[PDB]
């Protein structure tokens, strides 16, 4: 129980870092 | 992946593969999945199908999986293959939820061993006799063919597979992994009082009990007459089933299916672990692949 | 919820969490998933992905429910994604759909004891007498077949 | 349905589980030594398989 | 097994040959003769059905 939710929240810190840095709208085309 | 035997999971792989390949060849055969994919502005020779070898994969895994697919093909051959596709998939999930539903309800349990000689081929599961005792003399003594190779087995782990007394086989199957061999009419009688034990093969040897009498007594014959009508009345069954009668124990407890745990399943979360694993390869194999493109 | 652990329950909803944050990741990562919203107009640099967290949450519990969404990838490295979380859907579905037609069929197979030939059998419903009683001394000098069994 | 009365059926395997079945019915050599011992039992089942 | 008969080498009331064969009998039934003679003649044709 406590490594699978230690590895999803590793993975939904994440998944908040590449939504906020991405431009994602016209921007780097082939990136991240 | 009990509920449909390994026949039926490569043969529904097989035709995932092969289904796939043929909706693929029969949409770049037909005509009419060939049209524009721009309805807004005019012709410009822009017919162009839709059809993949990539997405006609997609086809075949996305309707096998109860999805769908963006897809959706439009000609008549091309329908007609997802018209039984189609139909071919309802009848593996409902057959597939049907059987799991037949598993979990009635469960039919099987011991790995049913004689002497499916237990002349186990090395998981190990033999037992009492040491010194009428049940071990047989198997020194004996030649036919099996019991031998019995003996080679006990003969050569001594100390190991040979018990000391009945008291300690019995304390030794109930916990440890053990095949105790030992009289028929003792098994009878701890089967019937211990009610998780069981009695797999039948009589080997041929033993019989008696009444002793002196060396040439006059009560022998007397006996053997009043043993003999005691025998046809069917006294000595009303004995037998009064004293290896026992506590009468129960056959029959199917519970409530007992809610699958990480021991049902849990195989699925090797695969679905096996998978993303898998797809981060194919991302990286395809992210220098574009590059090298690029390059 | 009875007819799956609650083990299991919160090992469905840790890789539904689990899965939607890998996707998101993974088509990021893939450079297939970038290409144009606009394909009526030619290229002016608006080439645009559709994959959110928000998105990805939405395909999770999408494609949990057994309904669907609108994303539907077309990467190779996210359809493998997709080709497995439909297979972990279809066998937890149809793994609650065959428990639960366990449980309601085997409290519709019992019966309650009815009679003394039905508890002449069960060993977890015990018996009573009045010790030195008459209805002691039934059982003690019945030989009728179940009566015995009942007063051994 | 169809596949779990395929599996909460039995084999009969033994004269109790014939005991109750009328679909099979028994059989014996007539004035033999088979149909004599059923003739002559009284063990609460041998006697219904002789009625 | 339902009953339990037994067969039997016959003698003559009051023969000299019954206990001379009963320990013949005894000592071929633990070297393990009437195991292989049983199994030379209610051996059959070797069935195959398994499956
Ligand atoms: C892309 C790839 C496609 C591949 C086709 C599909 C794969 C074909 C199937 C292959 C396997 C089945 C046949 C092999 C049998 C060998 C037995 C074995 O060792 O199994 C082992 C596990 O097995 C696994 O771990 C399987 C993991 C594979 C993951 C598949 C993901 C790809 C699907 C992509 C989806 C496509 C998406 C759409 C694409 C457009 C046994 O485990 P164990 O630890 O030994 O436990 C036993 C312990 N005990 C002995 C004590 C009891
Ligand atoms: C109902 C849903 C609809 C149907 C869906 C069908 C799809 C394919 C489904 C199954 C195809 C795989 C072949 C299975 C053959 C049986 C192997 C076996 O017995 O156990 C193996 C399990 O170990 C594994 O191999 C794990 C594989 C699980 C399925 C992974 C398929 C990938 C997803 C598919 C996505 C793309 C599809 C493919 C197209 C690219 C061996 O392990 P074991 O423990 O040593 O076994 C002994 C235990 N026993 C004695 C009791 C047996
Ligand atoms: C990018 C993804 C990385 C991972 C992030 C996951 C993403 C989120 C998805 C899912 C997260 C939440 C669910 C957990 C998933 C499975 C874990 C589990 O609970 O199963 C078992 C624990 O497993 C063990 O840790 C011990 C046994 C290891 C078996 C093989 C490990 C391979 C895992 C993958 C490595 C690569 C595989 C090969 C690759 C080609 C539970 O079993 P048990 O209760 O202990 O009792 C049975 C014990 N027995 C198993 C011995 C019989
Ligand atoms: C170590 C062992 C582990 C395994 C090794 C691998 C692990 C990783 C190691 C190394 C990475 C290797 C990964 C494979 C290549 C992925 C990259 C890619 O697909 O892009 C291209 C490669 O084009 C091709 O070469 C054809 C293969 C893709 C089409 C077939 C899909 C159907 C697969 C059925 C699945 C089941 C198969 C049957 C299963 C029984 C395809 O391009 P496209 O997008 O299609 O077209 C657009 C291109 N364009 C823009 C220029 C026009
Ligand atoms: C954004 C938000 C995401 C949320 C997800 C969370 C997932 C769930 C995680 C954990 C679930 C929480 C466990 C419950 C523990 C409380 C126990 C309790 O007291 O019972 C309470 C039950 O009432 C509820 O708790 C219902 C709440 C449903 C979950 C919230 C909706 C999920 C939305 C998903 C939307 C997808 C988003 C799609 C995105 C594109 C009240 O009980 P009672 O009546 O007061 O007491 C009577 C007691 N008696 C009956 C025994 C007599
Ligand atoms: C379901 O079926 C399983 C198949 O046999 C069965 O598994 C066995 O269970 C027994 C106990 O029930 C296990 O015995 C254990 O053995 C370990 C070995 O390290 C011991 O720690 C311990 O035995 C002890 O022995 C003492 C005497 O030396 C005794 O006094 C102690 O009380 C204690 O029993 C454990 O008992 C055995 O290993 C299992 N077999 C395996 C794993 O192969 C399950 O019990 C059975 N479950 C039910 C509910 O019936
Ligand atoms: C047969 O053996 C099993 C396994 O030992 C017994 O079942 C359980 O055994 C554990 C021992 O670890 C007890 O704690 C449980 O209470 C037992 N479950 C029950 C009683 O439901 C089982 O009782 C044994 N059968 C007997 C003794 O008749």
């Amino acid at each position: 129980i406590g490594v699978t939710s230690g590895i999803v929240l590793v993975l939904l810190i994440i998944s908040i870092l590449v939504q906020v840095k991405q431009p994602r709208k016209k921007v780097m085309a082939c990136k991240t | 992946l009990n509920p449909l035997s390994p026949d039926i999971w490569m043969y529904v792989l097989l035709a995932c593969l092969g289904v796939s390949c043929v909706l693929f060849v029969i949409a770049r055969f037909s005509p009419y999945e060939w049209y524009n994919p721009h309805p807004c502005n005019p012709d410009s020779d822009v017919v162009e199908n839709n059809f993949t070898l990539l997405n006609s994969f997609w086809f075949g895994v996305g309707a096998l999986m109860q999805q769908g697919s963006e897809l959706m093909p439009k000609a008549l051959s091309t329908r007609i293959v997802g018209g039984i596709w189609w139909f071919f998939t309802l009848i593996i999930i409902s057959s597939y939820t049907a059987n799991l539903a037949a598993f979990l309800t009635v469960e039919r349990m099987e011991s790995p061993i049913d004689s002497a000689d499916d237990l002349a081929k186990q090395t998981k599961i190990e033999y037992g006799a009492v040491e010194d005792g009428a049940t071990m003399t047989f198997f020194k003594k004996s030649k036919i063919s099996t019991y031998d190779k019995m003996w080679a087995f006990m003969s050569s782990r001594r100390q190991s597979v040979l018990v000391k007394s009945n008291e300690e086989g019995i304390q030794r199957v109930l916990t440890s992994d053990y095949a105790f061999l030992m009289e028929s009419t003792t098994i009878e009688f701890v089967t019937q009082r211990n009610c998780n034990l069981t009695q797999i093969g039948g009589l080997i040897d041929s033993k019989g009990y008696g009444v002793g009498t002196p060396m040439g007594s006059p009560y022998r014959d007397k006996i053997t007459i009043a043993i003999l009508q005691l025998q046809e009345e069917g006294k000595l069954h009303m004995m037998k089933e009064k004293w290896w009668r026992g506590n009468g124990c129960p056959e029959e407890e199917s519970k409530e299916a007992s809610a699958l745990g990480v021991q049902n399943i849990g195989g699925i979360f090797i695969v679905l672990a096996a998978g993303l694993v898998l797809s981060v390869f194919v991302a990286v194999g395809e992210f220098l692949y574009k590059s090298k493109k690029n390059a």
